[PDB]
């Protein structure tokens, strides 16, 4: 937990500052993200 | 020469597809076998009048080129007619114990594999199509009018 | 030259057209292929 | 740039996608041009900061290789999704998805590490928060992936 | 002409070549569609 | 003659796709600066000779255009997979795929045109051969066709 919880911590101080900002505007564009989300909901209910 | 040139030029296509152990020759064993995928029934004795190699011939170096196998084709096409359904189906009223114009299939492909040249059950199961199942009696109509289209 | 060219460019030609016709028989059988897969499918299932 | 064997396809495919909606002009860099022509698509003139923070660490223009590298050592320090909630997973007192706000802020102060209460609250901020304190570790790892679901 | 003919006679023998192979590849696929009919058949059969 | 035209529109739109990535800089050719580089990024940078003797294959220069001829007379005489994966299930009629190497030595050494002892050989020692003498020819097809792989 301590390694996980450094890494973690880690990463989320710094993708709320670095090109994450540019990147997050772009990232409602890439349809390939919403066709997985689709597929993922599919497998989801397929499984329940 | 009875065949036409068609006729000829398929049988010498049949000569080199039906091949090859690697020389171009035919063997002369399986020169019967080409015989009969060209749809003709002689017996072994047709090629007995040849009687190459007086022994066992497992070597068949008795091979063929294609100007040594169509005279065999030609005396083989030339040998005899063939009788209608109504000659085969007599045997069957004949070999029949039911006096219905079936026949109980356990026995008939025993009489069929007995009387006569020999095969194997591989080879007599592949004949029928009207297959023995809850049924023991099989309609050898089926049978006869099946195969006569070869 | 120009004789031979004419002889070969027209044997070309009808072998080009016959291998045309050819194709579309072979189109054709494919699906008398398929058209007979369908129905003896269809049979099968209804005689079982 | 070595990339390409670091990160998983899909990234790699987010990326590359990204990429190519920037790139318009379509030939493999990217530009304080082209930048500049995004950011007059996304909104006002340039505010500056955002092509400086590039233009800084480029030695001019940016190959498609060299955005993958600058993107890549942006998301070291993340671990895959089912790793992390594993280790949630120790200390969920719920044992659902679901560890309690005041417990993973007091693992994130005894175990070694001291990390300060902003920073925690930070992460409720912006990283998820509900109902009764109940963080949901499972959404926190899907967002730190990238793995949506 | 000699020079246009010759031209003329190469492409006519690509399209040729083209069209024999797609012959092979439409047997080979009719070949395909009779393997399945008669697999599909043979399982109907064994399962009725 | 023009291999060229011989070409589906999704094989020639994946080539150029691929083009598309290792055209770097843009001007159409196959170049020392370009795919070095990539392939550094994408492995263990083999930026060695054995790169430019793979690059000699075109006639001095290596235009997009001679790339596609000399993939296209690479392609020349490929199938699909799964006709030939129909063309394997004429022999295997249990489509098990499990055809013995002695069923598979005696379709190659003597019937129609003849495989070398060194064909026959190459097809064990790179090819899927498995226990008993086993041929499992659903996988040989994918990595020759090199679809689903
Ligand atoms: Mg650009
Ligand atoms: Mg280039």
């Amino acid at each position: 937990m301590k390694v996980i919880q450094r890494n973690c911590a880690a990463y989320l101080k710094l993708r709320n500052w670095q090109w994450w900002r540019l990147f997050t505007k772009v990232k409602p564009l890439l349809q390939v993200t919403r066709q997985e989300e689709e597929m993922q909901a599919k497998d989801e209910e397929l499984q329940r | 020469c009875d065949f036409s040139e068609e006729q000829t030029a398929e049988f010498k296509e049949a000569f080199q597809l039906f091949d090859r152990t690697g020389d171009g020759k035919i063997l002369y064993s399986q020169c019967g076998d080409v015989m009969r995928a060209l749809g003709q029934n002689p017996t072994n004795a047709e090629v007995m009048k040849v009687l190459g190699n007086p022994k066992s011939d497992e070597m068949n170096l008795k091979t063929l080129n294609f100007e040594q196998f169509l005279p065999m084709m030609q005396t083989i096409a030339k040998n005899k007619d063939q009788g209608c359904f109504e000659d085969y189906v007599e045997g069957l009223r004949v070999f029949d114990k039911e006096g219905n114009g079936t026949v109980m299939g356990a026995e008939i492909r025993h009489v069929l594999v007995t009387l006569g040249e020999k095969m194997t059950e591989e080879e007599v199961e592949q004949l029928v199509a009207g297959h023995e199942d809850s049924n023991g009696c099989i309609n050898y109509e089926e049978l006869v009018r099946m195969v006569l289209s070869g | 030259q120009v004789e031979e060219m004419k002889t070969q460019l027209e044997e070309l030609e009808d072998e080009l057209q016959a291998a045309e016709d050819a194709k579309l028989r072979l189109e054709v059988n494919m699906q008398a292929m398929k058209s007979q897969f369908e129905r003896d499918l269809q049979a099968r299932d209804e005689q079982n | 740039s070595n990339v390409f064997a670091m990160f998983d396809q899909s990234q790699i495919q987010e990326f590359k996608e990204a990429f190519n909606m920037i790139d318009q002009n379509r030939d493999g860099f990217i530009d304080k041009e082209d930048l500049h022509d995004m950011l007059a698509s996304m909104g006002k003139n340039p505010t500056d900061e955002y092509l400086e923070g590039m233009m800084s660490e480029a030695p001019g223009p940016i190959n498609f290789t060299m955005f993958l590298t600058m993107f890549g050592e942006k998301l070291n320090g993340t671990d895959p999704e089912d790793v992390i909630r594993n280790a949630f997973a120790c200390f969920d007192e719920e044992a659902s998805g679901f560890i309690h706000e005041d417990h993973l802020r007091e693992l994130l102060t005894t175990m070694g590490d001291r990390f300060t209460d902003e920073e925690v609250d930070e992460m409720y901020r912006e990283a998820p928060i509900d109902k009764k304190g109940n963080f949901n570790y499972v959404e926190f790892t899907r967002i730190l992936k990238h793995g949506a679901k």
